[PDB]
Protein backbone atom coordinates (compact mmCIF):
# COMPACT_ATOMS: atom_id res chain seq x y z
CA UNK A 1 0.00 0.00 0.00
CA UNK A 2 2.93 2.35 0.60
CA UNK A 3 4.23 1.80 -2.92
CA UNK A 4 0.71 2.12 -4.30
CA UNK A 5 0.46 5.43 -2.47
CA UNK A 6 3.88 6.45 -3.74
CA UNK A 7 2.90 5.71 -7.35
CA UNK A 8 -0.82 6.29 -7.83
CA UNK A 9 -0.72 9.30 -5.52
CA UNK A 10 2.79 10.58 -4.95
CA UNK A 11 4.16 9.58 -8.33
CA UNK A 12 0.97 10.23 -10.31
CA UNK A 13 0.07 13.55 -8.69
CA UNK A 14 3.75 14.44 -8.69
CA UNK A 15 4.03 13.67 -12.40
CA UNK A 16 0.97 15.75 -13.26
CA UNK A 17 2.00 18.66 -11.07
CA UNK A 18 5.51 18.36 -12.45
CA UNK A 19 4.26 18.44 -16.02
CA UNK A 20 2.39 21.56 -14.93
CA UNK A 21 5.40 23.11 -13.21
CA UNK A 22 7.79 22.25 -16.05
CA UNK A 23 5.18 23.75 -18.36
CA UNK A 24 5.28 26.93 -16.28
CA UNK A 25 9.09 26.84 -16.23
CA UNK A 26 9.42 26.46 -20.01
CA UNK A 27 6.77 29.18 -20.29
CA UNK A 28 9.05 31.30 -18.11
CA UNK A 29 12.26 30.32 -19.96
CA UNK A 30 13.91 30.99 -16.61
CA UNK A 31 17.43 29.99 -17.73
CA UNK A 32 17.59 32.59 -20.50
CA UNK A 33 18.59 36.21 -20.85
CA UNK A 34 15.07 36.63 -22.26
CA UNK A 35 13.70 35.62 -18.84
CA UNK A 36 12.16 38.74 -17.28
CA UNK A 37 13.90 38.67 -13.91
CA UNK A 38 12.45 42.13 -13.29
CA UNK A 39 9.04 40.44 -13.47
CA UNK A 40 9.10 40.00 -9.69
CA UNK A 41 5.47 38.95 -10.05
CA UNK A 42 6.40 36.06 -12.33
CA UNK A 43 9.53 35.43 -10.26
CA UNK A 44 7.28 35.10 -7.21
CA UNK A 45 4.84 32.83 -9.04
CA UNK A 46 7.65 30.51 -10.15
CA UNK A 47 9.21 30.70 -6.68
CA UNK A 48 5.90 29.74 -5.09
CA UNK A 49 5.42 26.93 -7.60
CA UNK A 50 8.92 25.66 -6.83
CA UNK A 51 8.12 25.97 -3.13
CA UNK A 52 4.84 24.09 -3.47
CA UNK A 53 6.22 21.40 -5.78
CA UNK A 54 9.30 20.89 -3.61
CA UNK A 55 7.13 20.65 -0.51
CA UNK A 56 4.92 18.13 -2.32
CA UNK A 57 8.16 16.35 -3.13
CA UNK A 58 9.21 16.30 0.53
CA UNK A 59 5.78 14.71 0.98
CA UNK A 60 7.28 11.58 -0.54
CA UNK A 61 6.48 9.21 2.25
CA UNK A 62 9.63 7.09 2.20
CA UNK A 63 9.01 3.61 0.90
CA UNK A 64 10.12 1.49 3.81
CA UNK A 65 12.25 -0.35 1.30
CA UNK A 66 13.21 -3.55 3.05
CA UNK A 67 16.84 -2.89 3.91
CA UNK A 68 17.43 -6.61 3.40
CA UNK A 69 20.37 -8.49 1.85
CA UNK A 70 22.65 -8.15 4.83
CA UNK A 71 25.48 -10.54 3.99
CA UNK A 72 29.26 -10.88 3.94
CA UNK A 73 30.38 -12.72 0.80
CA UNK A 74 29.76 -10.08 -1.87
CA UNK A 75 26.28 -8.50 -1.57
CA UNK A 76 27.37 -4.86 -1.21
CA UNK A 77 23.69 -4.04 -1.66
CA UNK A 78 23.87 -0.24 -1.82
CA UNK A 79 21.10 0.56 -4.30
CA UNK A 80 19.66 3.51 -2.39
CA UNK A 81 20.61 5.75 -5.35
CA UNK A 82 19.28 8.45 -3.01
CA UNK A 83 16.00 8.27 -4.86
CA UNK A 84 14.50 11.62 -3.99
CA UNK A 85 10.90 12.67 -4.59
CA UNK A 86 10.54 13.60 -8.22
CA UNK A 87 12.06 17.05 -8.59
CA UNK A 88 10.98 17.69 -12.14
CA UNK A 89 11.54 21.29 -11.21
CA UNK A 90 15.22 20.33 -10.92
CA UNK A 91 14.81 17.95 -13.87
CA UNK A 92 13.05 20.41 -16.19
CA UNK A 93 15.67 23.03 -15.37
CA UNK A 94 18.06 21.27 -17.72
CA UNK A 95 15.43 19.84 -20.07
CA UNK A 96 16.42 22.48 -22.61
CA UNK A 97 20.00 21.24 -22.21
CA UNK A 98 18.67 17.70 -22.65
CA UNK A 99 17.11 18.70 -25.96
CA UNK A 100 20.31 20.48 -26.99
CA UNK A 101 22.40 17.44 -26.09
CA UNK A 102 20.04 14.93 -27.71
CA UNK A 103 19.87 16.94 -30.92
CA UNK A 104 23.48 18.15 -31.00
CA UNK A 105 24.84 14.71 -30.05
CA UNK A 106 22.11 12.67 -31.74
CA UNK A 107 24.69 10.33 -33.25
CA UNK A 108 25.81 7.29 -31.28
CA UNK A 109 28.45 7.77 -28.60
CA UNK A 110 32.05 7.29 -29.67
CA UNK A 111 35.14 7.45 -27.48
CA UNK A 112 35.99 10.94 -28.78
CA UNK A 113 32.35 11.95 -28.52
CA UNK A 114 32.67 11.26 -24.79
CA UNK A 115 35.14 14.11 -24.38
CA UNK A 116 32.95 16.20 -26.67
CA UNK A 117 30.10 15.54 -24.25
CA UNK A 118 32.41 16.35 -21.36
CA UNK A 119 33.50 19.71 -22.73
CA UNK A 120 29.86 20.41 -23.59
CA UNK A 121 28.90 19.79 -19.97
CA UNK A 122 31.85 21.92 -18.88
CA UNK A 123 30.86 24.87 -21.05
CA UNK A 124 27.13 24.59 -20.36
CA UNK A 125 28.10 24.40 -16.70
CA UNK A 126 30.31 27.48 -16.95
CA UNK A 127 27.61 29.50 -18.71
CA UNK A 128 24.61 28.26 -16.72
CA UNK A 129 25.71 27.16 -13.24
CA UNK A 130 25.69 30.56 -11.59
CA UNK A 131 23.20 31.88 -14.14
CA UNK A 132 20.65 29.31 -12.97
CA UNK A 133 21.84 29.97 -9.42
CA UNK A 134 20.88 33.62 -9.90
CA UNK A 135 17.53 32.71 -11.44
CA UNK A 136 16.23 29.72 -9.50
CA UNK A 137 17.88 30.07 -6.08
CA UNK A 138 15.06 30.95 -3.69
CA UNK A 139 16.27 31.17 -0.09
CA UNK A 140 12.63 31.74 0.91
CA UNK A 141 11.80 28.25 -0.39
CA UNK A 142 14.09 26.69 2.21
CA UNK A 143 16.72 26.57 -0.54
CA UNK A 144 20.17 27.09 0.93
CA UNK A 145 23.41 27.22 -1.04
CA UNK A 146 24.31 23.55 -0.28
CA UNK A 147 20.81 22.32 -1.07
CA UNK A 148 20.52 24.24 -4.34
CA UNK A 149 24.10 23.56 -5.41
CA UNK A 150 24.06 19.81 -4.79
CA UNK B 1 49.03 37.88 18.88
CA UNK B 2 52.60 36.62 19.26
CA UNK B 3 52.45 33.05 20.55
CA UNK B 4 54.38 33.03 23.82
CA UNK B 5 55.38 29.50 24.77
CA UNK B 6 58.11 29.50 27.41
CA UNK B 7 58.66 25.83 26.62
CA UNK B 8 61.14 25.87 29.49
CA UNK B 9 58.86 24.89 32.35
CA UNK B 10 56.94 22.49 30.14
CA UNK B 11 60.29 20.98 29.18
CA UNK B 12 61.08 20.76 32.89
CA UNK B 13 57.82 18.98 33.68
CA UNK B 14 58.29 16.74 30.65
CA UNK B 15 61.80 15.83 31.81
CA UNK B 16 60.29 15.23 35.24
CA UNK B 17 57.71 12.81 33.88
CA UNK B 18 60.41 11.46 31.57
CA UNK B 19 62.77 10.48 34.38
CA UNK B 20 59.72 9.18 36.23
CA UNK B 21 58.83 7.04 33.22
CA UNK B 22 62.43 5.93 32.94
CA UNK B 23 62.72 4.84 36.55
CA UNK B 24 59.30 3.20 36.40
CA UNK B 25 60.44 1.31 33.31
CA UNK B 26 63.73 0.48 35.01
CA UNK B 27 62.00 -0.93 38.08
CA UNK B 28 59.50 -2.68 35.80
CA UNK B 29 62.10 -4.50 33.70
CA UNK B 30 63.99 -5.11 36.93
CA UNK B 31 60.98 -6.93 38.35
CA UNK B 32 60.40 -8.61 34.98
CA UNK B 33 63.89 -9.83 34.05
CA UNK B 34 64.64 -10.40 37.71
CA UNK B 35 61.17 -11.90 37.48
CA UNK B 36 61.72 -15.37 38.86
CA UNK B 37 58.89 -16.66 36.64
CA UNK B 38 60.81 -17.07 33.39
CA UNK B 39 57.59 -18.28 31.71
CA UNK B 40 55.22 -15.49 32.83
CA UNK B 41 55.48 -11.84 31.86
CA UNK B 42 54.68 -9.73 34.92
CA UNK B 43 51.62 -7.50 34.82
CA UNK B 44 54.00 -4.74 35.82
CA UNK B 45 56.03 -5.18 32.63
CA UNK B 46 52.95 -5.27 30.41
CA UNK B 47 51.17 -2.64 32.51
CA UNK B 48 54.03 -0.18 32.09
CA UNK B 49 53.17 0.31 28.41
CA UNK B 50 49.57 -0.66 29.08
CA UNK B 51 49.32 2.42 31.28
CA UNK B 52 52.22 4.79 30.55
CA UNK B 53 52.96 4.14 26.86
CA UNK B 54 50.78 6.99 25.65
CA UNK B 55 51.88 9.19 28.53
CA UNK B 56 55.54 8.40 27.84
CA UNK B 57 55.14 9.12 24.14
CA UNK B 58 53.17 12.33 24.60
CA UNK B 59 55.61 13.53 27.25
CA UNK B 60 58.64 12.72 25.10
CA UNK B 61 56.97 14.34 22.10
CA UNK B 62 56.14 17.39 24.18
CA UNK B 63 59.74 17.48 25.39
CA UNK B 64 61.11 17.36 21.87
CA UNK B 65 58.58 19.83 20.51
CA UNK B 66 59.35 22.16 23.40
CA UNK B 67 63.10 21.80 22.92
CA UNK B 68 62.67 22.37 19.20
CA UNK B 69 60.45 25.40 19.71
CA UNK B 70 63.04 26.65 22.20
CA UNK B 71 65.96 25.98 19.86
CA UNK B 72 64.04 27.62 17.02
CA UNK B 73 63.56 30.61 19.31
CA UNK B 74 67.27 30.27 20.03
CA UNK B 75 68.41 30.25 16.41
CA UNK B 76 65.97 33.11 15.86
CA UNK B 77 67.58 35.11 18.66
CA UNK B 78 71.00 34.10 17.32
CA UNK B 79 70.16 35.20 13.78
CA UNK B 80 68.59 38.41 15.09
CA UNK B 81 71.66 39.13 17.22
CA UNK B 82 74.14 38.41 14.41
CA UNK B 83 72.10 40.52 11.98
CA UNK B 84 71.90 43.12 14.75
CA UNK B 85 75.69 43.06 15.10
CA UNK C 1 83.45 6.12 18.30
CA UNK C 2 81.75 2.80 17.75
CA UNK C 3 78.14 3.92 17.31
CA UNK C 4 76.02 1.54 19.36
CA UNK C 5 72.74 0.43 17.86
CA UNK C 6 70.98 2.31 20.64
CA UNK C 7 72.88 5.44 19.59
CA UNK C 8 71.63 5.01 16.04
CA UNK C 9 68.22 4.41 17.57
CA UNK C 10 68.27 7.63 19.56
CA UNK C 11 69.64 9.68 16.66
CA UNK C 12 67.04 8.27 14.27
CA UNK C 13 64.36 8.80 16.92
CA UNK C 14 65.48 12.38 17.40
CA UNK C 15 65.28 12.90 13.65
CA UNK C 16 61.89 11.19 13.63
CA UNK C 17 60.68 13.60 16.30
CA UNK C 18 62.03 16.47 14.22
CA UNK C 19 59.98 15.17 11.31
CA UNK C 20 56.94 14.68 13.53
CA UNK C 21 57.15 18.26 14.74
CA UNK C 22 57.56 19.38 11.14
CA UNK C 23 54.62 17.43 9.72
CA UNK C 24 52.48 18.39 12.71
CA UNK C 25 53.40 21.98 11.93
CA UNK C 26 52.27 21.34 8.35
CA UNK C 27 48.99 19.91 9.61
CA UNK C 28 48.37 22.88 11.89
CA UNK C 29 49.35 25.11 8.96
CA UNK C 30 46.57 23.62 6.88
CA UNK C 31 44.45 24.01 10.05
CA UNK C 32 44.82 27.80 9.80
CA UNK C 33 42.18 28.64 7.19
CA UNK C 34 44.56 30.08 4.60
CA UNK C 35 43.50 31.11 1.09
CA UNK C 36 45.70 31.77 -1.93
CA UNK C 37 45.21 35.53 -1.67
CA UNK C 38 49.56 24.72 -0.65
CA UNK C 39 50.57 22.49 -3.55
CA UNK C 40 54.31 22.35 -2.89
CA UNK C 41 53.42 22.19 0.80
CA UNK C 42 51.48 19.01 0.05
CA UNK C 43 54.43 17.76 -2.01
CA UNK C 44 56.75 18.45 0.92
CA UNK C 45 54.35 16.48 3.09
CA UNK C 46 54.60 13.49 0.75
CA UNK C 47 58.38 13.77 0.67
CA UNK C 48 58.51 13.94 4.46
CA UNK C 49 56.15 10.96 4.57
CA UNK C 50 58.38 8.85 2.35
CA UNK C 51 61.16 10.07 4.63
CA UNK C 52 59.13 8.78 7.57
CA UNK C 53 58.83 5.39 5.89
CA UNK C 54 62.49 5.22 4.90
CA UNK C 55 63.53 6.17 8.43
CA UNK C 56 60.97 3.79 9.94
CA UNK C 57 62.38 0.95 7.88
CA UNK C 58 65.82 1.99 9.09
CA UNK C 59 64.47 2.18 12.63
CA UNK C 60 62.87 -1.25 12.70
CA UNK C 61 65.94 -2.57 10.89
CA UNK C 62 68.52 -1.27 13.35
CA UNK C 63 66.06 -2.30 16.06
CA UNK C 64 66.08 -5.91 14.90
CA UNK C 65 69.85 -5.58 14.55
CA UNK C 66 70.15 -4.43 18.16
CA UNK C 67 67.89 -7.29 19.23
CA UNK C 68 70.16 -9.76 17.46
CA UNK C 69 73.21 -8.06 18.97
CA UNK C 70 71.75 -8.47 22.45
CA UNK C 71 70.90 -12.11 21.74
CA UNK C 72 74.44 -12.88 20.65
CA UNK C 73 76.05 -10.88 23.45
CA UNK C 74 74.65 -12.98 26.29
CA UNK C 75 74.38 -16.76 25.89
CA UNK C 76 71.75 -17.46 28.51
CA UNK C 77 69.31 -14.89 27.13
CA UNK C 78 66.60 -15.82 24.64
CA UNK C 79 64.63 -12.77 23.54
CA UNK C 80 61.98 -12.82 20.83
CA UNK C 81 60.30 -9.74 19.37
CA UNK C 82 56.74 -10.71 18.46
CA UNK C 83 55.20 -7.99 16.33
CA UNK C 84 51.65 -7.43 17.50
CA UNK C 85 49.19 -8.55 14.79
CA UNK C 86 46.74 -5.92 16.08
CA UNK C 87 46.89 -2.15 16.40
CA UNK C 88 45.31 -1.97 19.87
CA UNK C 89 47.96 -4.35 21.23
CA UNK C 90 51.58 -3.51 21.96
CA UNK C 91 54.44 -5.53 20.55
CA UNK C 92 55.89 -8.28 22.73
CA UNK C 93 59.39 -9.00 24.02
CA UNK C 94 59.30 -12.45 25.59
CA UNK C 95 62.54 -13.09 27.43
CA UNK C 96 62.54 -16.86 27.09
CA UNK C 97 65.80 -17.91 28.76
CA UNK C 98 68.04 -16.32 31.39
CA UNK C 99 70.50 -18.03 33.74
CA UNK C 100 70.72 -16.23 37.07
CA UNK C 101 74.49 -16.88 37.51
CA UNK C 102 75.57 -14.12 35.13
CA UNK C 103 77.91 -11.40 36.34
CA UNK C 104 76.17 -8.67 38.30
CA UNK C 105 77.79 -5.79 36.41
CA UNK C 106 77.02 -7.48 33.10
CA UNK C 107 73.61 -8.26 34.57
CA UNK C 108 72.87 -4.58 35.16
CA UNK C 109 74.35 -3.67 31.78
CA UNK C 110 71.95 -6.10 30.14
CA UNK C 111 69.27 -4.58 32.37
CA UNK C 112 70.00 -1.09 31.06
CA UNK C 113 70.17 -2.30 27.48
CA UNK C 114 66.87 -4.14 27.87
CA UNK C 115 65.50 -1.00 29.49
CA UNK C 116 66.53 1.15 26.53
CA UNK C 117 65.34 -1.35 23.92
CA UNK C 118 61.99 -1.85 25.64
CA UNK C 119 61.61 1.92 25.81
CA UNK C 120 62.50 1.99 22.13
CA UNK C 121 60.12 -0.74 21.02
CA UNK C 122 57.26 0.75 22.99
CA UNK C 123 58.03 4.30 21.89
CA UNK C 124 58.13 2.87 18.38
CA UNK C 125 54.78 1.17 18.84
CA UNK C 126 53.40 4.51 19.99
CA UNK C 127 55.30 6.18 17.14
CA UNK C 128 53.71 3.94 14.53
CA UNK C 129 50.40 4.55 16.26
CA UNK C 130 51.17 8.27 16.17
CA UNK C 131 52.09 8.33 12.50
CA UNK C 132 48.97 6.34 11.69
CA UNK C 133 47.08 8.85 13.82
CA UNK C 134 48.70 11.76 12.04
CA UNK C 135 48.20 10.39 8.54
CA UNK C 136 44.58 9.65 9.38
CA UNK C 137 44.73 13.14 10.86
CA UNK C 138 46.02 14.54 7.57
CA UNK C 139 43.49 12.66 5.48
CA UNK C 140 40.63 13.58 7.81
CA UNK C 141 41.94 17.14 7.57
CA UNK C 142 41.94 16.72 3.80
CA UNK C 143 38.31 15.58 3.85
CA UNK C 144 37.46 18.45 6.19
CA UNK C 145 39.62 21.02 4.39
CA UNK C 146 38.43 20.24 0.89
CA UNK C 147 34.95 20.52 2.40
CA UNK C 148 35.90 23.75 4.17
CA UNK C 149 37.33 25.12 0.93
CA UNK C 150 34.07 24.00 -0.65
CA UNK C 151 32.16 25.95 1.99
CA UNK C 152 34.50 28.93 1.62
CA UNK C 153 34.10 28.98 -2.15
CA UNK C 154 30.36 28.50 -1.59
CA UNK C 155 30.30 31.42 0.85
CA UNK C 156 32.41 33.65 -1.40
CA UNK C 157 30.40 32.76 -4.50
CA UNK C 158 27.30 33.16 -2.33
CA UNK C 159 28.13 36.69 -1.19
CA UNK C 160 29.23 37.48 -4.75
CA UNK C 161 25.92 36.12 -6.03
CA UNK C 162 24.13 38.09 -3.30
CA UNK C 163 25.87 41.36 -4.13
CA UNK C 164 25.37 40.88 -7.88
CA UNK C 165 21.54 40.93 -7.96
CA UNK C 166 18.83 38.90 -6.17
CA UNK C 167 15.73 40.88 -7.05
CA UNK C 168 16.55 43.73 -4.66
CA UNK C 169 13.58 45.76 -5.95
CA UNK C 170 11.22 44.65 -3.17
Amino acid sequence: VTGKYNDVIIQRLATNWSNTFDQKLLEAQWDTQKFASTSVGLVKCLRENSTKLYQLSLLYLPLEEETQNGDSERPLSRSNNNQEPVLWNFKSLANNFNVRFTYHFHATSSSSKIETYFQFLNDYLAENLYKCINIFHDDCNGLTKPVIHE
Amino acid sequence: AETSNDPFLSYVLSSKQLTNLNRLRRKAVTKQLGSSDDNKVSEEFLRYQHTYQREAFEYLQTKHDAHKIMESQYEQYQSSSKTRR
Amino acid sequence: MVVTFLQDLEVLQDALLNNLQKLSAISRRKESGESKHDEEEEIEFEDLVNIIESKVSDFESVLKCSIVEMTYKYPELKLQWEKSPRYDQCDKLHIVKLDKQMNEDIYAQLVEELDFVLQFVDWFYCYRLKVKEILRQHHKRDLAWNDEKRDRAIKFHAVDYDKLHQGTSS
